[PDB]
């Protein structure tokens, strides 16, 4: 059997959220072989729910669950800032452990992104290179649009970022030649 | 070969078995019980059988076959047997004198034992009367050993009938946990539904060989026919019966 | 308290059969089942197998019966990982797990910190460091590097407050690029997969 | 819920040649095989029931006995009559076989149901077109069960229907030495009276060992109850009791039973069975001797 | 089993001779029963 989970879930700080997961098998001797794991972005997973009627040591009591036939669910008594992470259900009734398709919990909050510009140094010009960096940060939503002004203007950018500070950041690197850089730019940012 | 095999997991491959006093039973019927996966599961400590040979089990037919899984101590494995006595044989699981089946037990010190103590397993030790053949007693009421009325908790004259197993890996042989699986066989007026693996062979045609098709035996050659057998018909018979 | 730390990150070409280790402490690493979990970037967790350090008893997932083997040494309380016939699609993050006294033998009570194993044929190109109207903050730019994990420090670690590192950005040429800034200076970038360390001053 | 609301009227109809099925799964071709087994006598009188509902909720329907097998036939459009009931007491006192038929994945389960006076199925939710079971009014209570079974929907509507054409469905249930056998076959017929002339064999459909005893049998209706609270409906079916008789079966070149002979209908068929031939030439043939059966039993003691 | 067995018992090979656990506490059916089988060959032969 294979476990399934909703890929995207949403919530709010102080509210509750539920994550369903099916595919739990039953064996002779017990039927509560259901466990849940929480994995922070870019970190190792941490056990938060095992033997649903019980909880591990050191885990906050805000986590809970329920059982209904072959369907299990994960309930949180209250969402916080550190709760924005992935969750995986697990079943260990047949002496084997399996994980679901993964989840992603998001919480609402207060959204003005800070825009800064940094020109390239002379060492890049000596190396026949020119990279203009436009930095975006201090924005809560996970969506941002990056543009450039020469007429609208290779250029690459990454929208998501690490959530170690409960915020998101964005950066873009306008790769150009030194001759084109000395021949002129301005960064354009669009946010909700 | 398209017949569905009965799932032999969830009884041998199960993570944690039921308690000795609350042993669970799985009904195996209307399937093909492939016992070949048992002989290579684990180095069993005991593999005794009663009434049925361990080798002929893969071919004999049975109406209903039951499997009971439970975990007991290593020094009490000799108690689960027809005619034997002890705590498990009298208050947890009693086998009749006419028991027909097999008893399987293997070491489980690496599965049902923890350094902090695997106190989840419980076994019954005090009861007013002995258990009947294939009887279960899940009652957890405080057994009144003394004549004084007992309170809501344990006391000097009344103790809990269910005691916990202090399974620890630091113990030697005899004290380690042993998973025990008991197989029960029976037959009655109801038609049989489980006969074990049939183990068919490759088909050979145009040769003088012995043929067997779902029980019909004979001697003769096999040749590709041009007939129009109906989807439900299986045997072909001419005018001469 | 009980701890379980794994080895550092490694990077090799497909088919070299690298080895990863894990060191535990704070408990008797004999009576607890230990295993490993693989997770590719973008997908969920995938369990490979477990091993009981008390003996030679081993169990593995049906999808990993011969693709990976796990070994342990009770004399030093160290677990090991070994692969065979690696391919480019085998680059993934690996996590360890132990039994513990929380649940059953199969329940994963605790976890490690993770180990990144990168398997590719990009020859592990070394990175380069270049410095960047602010006055106010200063920063440095790291470009031309294939491996993902890159560590950047400022003034040999003397400045910790006001220092931040942004995720890498993949350029069109097939190489990543990141930038680190410090609130106002010599920026020190260290690259473990390529063993390259370049110092630059703004 | 359990409310007696299903009216049923019964009549009589002549079953000319219906009720013949394959006694075994053995292939036979160009051979006249005579066997003695439970069959339906030709030109016998069978009961013709008429289920009628007037939706006057805002009604008599007694049960039917079972003796070693009962012939069933139905031809109502849109498969109004779907289910059947089997058992020995049919009041949650002993295990009873319940058969439910629907559009996909029929369910067969033997349990101790407390069957209502008029057990049937009703659908609802017309406002959103999600037709499903509204209330399980077949039984008021359910005890522990023993066995379950799931199969494909058998004898559904016509695949690729034509303009206003009627189809006749037949069913034969029999339980011998613990094996419950079911025979069924559908034959499209014209818009004239039901049970036409000709011949049609019934192929075996279900054969499972249950080992339970059967004394009575019932059936399950199905109405298209739509809110606007109740909807009218009609269902006509045939019920015939079987008797152990001797029959001569004729097999064609394809292996199908094309005709049958009832060896106790008329002396001609008796001579046919004695000679094992459908064509009897001119002559005189000696048959079974007649015997006057006793009218009653007399017991004389000291 | 198919594996060549060593000089001692194993998971796929056991001792062919099992011992009777004859105990007086057992009921009827498990108690020991002495069996004496008398085989006679009577035919046209010089008898002794």
């Amino acid at each position: 059997s294979a476990l399934t989970q909703p890929r995207s879930v949403s919530g709010s700080l102080g509210q509750s959220v539920t994550i369903s997961c099916t595919g739990i098998s039953s064996d002779v001797g017990g039927d509560n072989y259901v466990s849940w794991y929480q994995q922070h972005p870019g970190k190792a997973p941490k056990l938060m729910i095992y033997d649903v009627s019980k909880r591990p040591s050191g885990v906050p009591d805000r986590f809970s669950g329920s059982k209904s036939g072959n369907t299990a669910s994960l309930t949180i008594s209250g969402l916080q800032a550190d709760d924005e992470a992935d969750y995986y259900c697990c079943s260990y009734a047949l002496s084997r452990v399996v994980f679901g398709g993964g989840t992603m919990l998001t919480v609402l909050g207060q959204p003005a992104p800070s825009v800064t510009l940094f020109p390239p140094s002379s060492e890049e010009l000596q190396a026949n290179k020119a990279t203009l960096v436009c930095l975006i940060s201090d924005f809560y939503p996970g969506a941002v649009t990056v543009a450039w002004k020469a007429s609208p203007v290779g250029v690459e950018t990454t929208t998501p970022s690490k959530q170690s500070n409960n915020k998101y950041a964005a950066s873009s690197y306008l790769s150009l030649t030194p001759e084109q850089w000395k021949s002129h730019y301005s960064c354009q940012v669009t946010h909700e | 070969n398209i017949t569905n095999l009965c799932p032999f997991h969830e009884v041998f491959n199960a993570t944690t078995f039921a308690s000795v006093y609350a042993w669970n039973r799985k009904r195996i019927s209307n399937c093909v019980a492939d016992y070949s996966v048992i002989y290579n599961f684990a180095p069993f400590f005991a593999f005794k059988c009663y009434g049925v040979s361990p080798t002929k089990l893969n071919d004999l037919c049975f109406t209903n076959v039951y499997a009971d899984s439970f975990v007991i101590r290593g020094n009490e494995v000799s108690q689960i047997a027809p005619g034997q006595t002890g705590n498990i044989a009298d208050y947890n699981y009693k086998l009749p004198d006419d028991f027909t089946g097999c008893v399987i037990a293997w070491n489980s010190n690496k599965l049902d034992s923890k350094p902090s103590g695997n106190y989840n397993y419980l076994y019954r030790l005090f009861r007013k009367s002995k258990l009947k053949p294939f009887e279960r007693d899940i009652s957890t009421e405080i057994y009144q050993a003394g004549n004084r009325p007992c309170n809501g908790v344990a006391g000097p004259n009344c103790y809990s009938p269910l005691q916990s197993y202090g399974f620890r890996p630091t113990y030697g042989v005899g004290h380690q946990p042993y998973r025990v699986v008991v197989l029960s066989f029976e037959l009655l007026h109801a038609p049989a539904t489980v006969c074990g693996p049939k183990k068919s062979t490759n088909l050979v045609k145009n040769k003088c060989v012995n043929f067997n098709f779902n029980g019909l035996t004979g001697t003769g050659v096999l040749t590709e026919s041009n007939k129009k057998f109906l989807p439900f018909q299986q045997f072909g018979r001419d005018i001469a019966d | 308290q009980m701890q379980l730390v794994q080895s550092g990150a490694e990077v090799k070409k497909p088919g070299e059969s690298l080895k990863i280790s894990c060191k535990g402490s704070g408990y008797t690493f004999s009576y607890y089942w230990i295993g490993w979990v693989r997770q590719m970037p973008g997908k969920g967790l995938e369990w490979m197998g477990i091993i009981y350090p008390g003996d030679s008893d081993t169990r593995y997932s049906p999808s990993f019966q011969g693709q990976v083997t796990i070994s342990a040494d009770k004399s030093i309380s160290t677990a090991y990982l070994h692969w065979s016939s690696l391919k480019a699609s085998d680059t993934a993050m690996y996590y360890c797990a132990r039994q513990g006294d929380l649940g059953d033998w199969i329940l994963l009570g605790y976890w490690g910190q993770g180990t990144l194993v990168t398997v590719s044929s990009a020859s592990t190109k070394g990175p380069s460091v270049f410095p960047l109207k602010s006055t106010a903050a200063l920063g440095c730019l790291v470009k031309d590097y294939f491996p993902e994990p890159v560590t950047v420090s400022w003034n040999s670690g003397a400045l910790t407050s006001g220092v931040h590192t942004f995720p890498a950005v993949l350029q069109s040429s097939g190489l990543y690029s990141l930038s680190s800034v410090v609130t106002v200076y010599i920026c020190n970038v260290n690259h473990k997969p390529s063993n390259t360390k370049v110092d630059k001053k703004v | 819920q359990c409310v007696n609301l299903i009216t049923r009227t019964q009549s009589y109809t002549n079953s000319f040649t219906r009720g013949v099925y394959y006694p075994d799964k053995v292939f036979r071709s160009s051979v006249l095989h005579s066997t003695q087994d439970l069959f339906l006598p030709f030109f016998s009188n069978v009961t013709w029931f008429h289920a009628i509902h007037v939706s006057g909720t805002n009604f008599d329907n007694p049960a039917l006995p079972f003796n070693d097998g009962v012939y069933f036939a139905s031809t109502e459009k849109s498969n109004i009559i779907r289910g059947w009931i089997f058992g020995t007491t049919l009041d949650s006192k002993t295990q009873s076989l319940l058969i439910v038929n629907n559009a996909t994945n029929v369910v067969i389960k033997v349990c101790e149901f407390q069957f209502c006076n008029d057990p049937f199925l009703d659908v609802y939710q017309k406002n959103n077109k999600s037709w499903m079971e509204s209330e399980f009014r077949v039984y008021s209570s359910a005890n522990n069960c023993t066995f379950e079974y799931v199969s494909q929907p058998f004898l559904m509507d016509l695949v690729g229907k034509e303009g206003n054409f009627k189809n006749l469905r037949e069913f034969v249930f029999k339980n011998i030495d613990g094996y419950f056998k079911i025979y069924s076959k559908h034959t499209p017929i014209n818009l004239e009276r039901d049970l036409p002339q000709g011949f049609s064999a019934l192929e075996p459909l279900v054969d499972l060992p249950i080992g339970i005893n059967i004394t009575r049998f019932q059936t399950l209706l199905a109405l298209h109850r739509s809110y606007l609270g109740w909807t009218a409906g009609a269902a006509a079916y045939y019920v015939g009791y079987l008797q152990p008789r001797t029959f001569l079966l004729k097999y064609n070149e394809n292996g199908t039973i094309t005709d049958a002979v009832d060896c106790a209908l008329d002396p001609l068929s008796e001579t046919k069975c004695t000679l094992k031939s459908f064509t009897v030439e001119k002559g005189i043939y000696q048959t079974s001797n007649f015997r006057v059966q006793p009218t009653e039993s007399i017991v004389r003691f000291p």
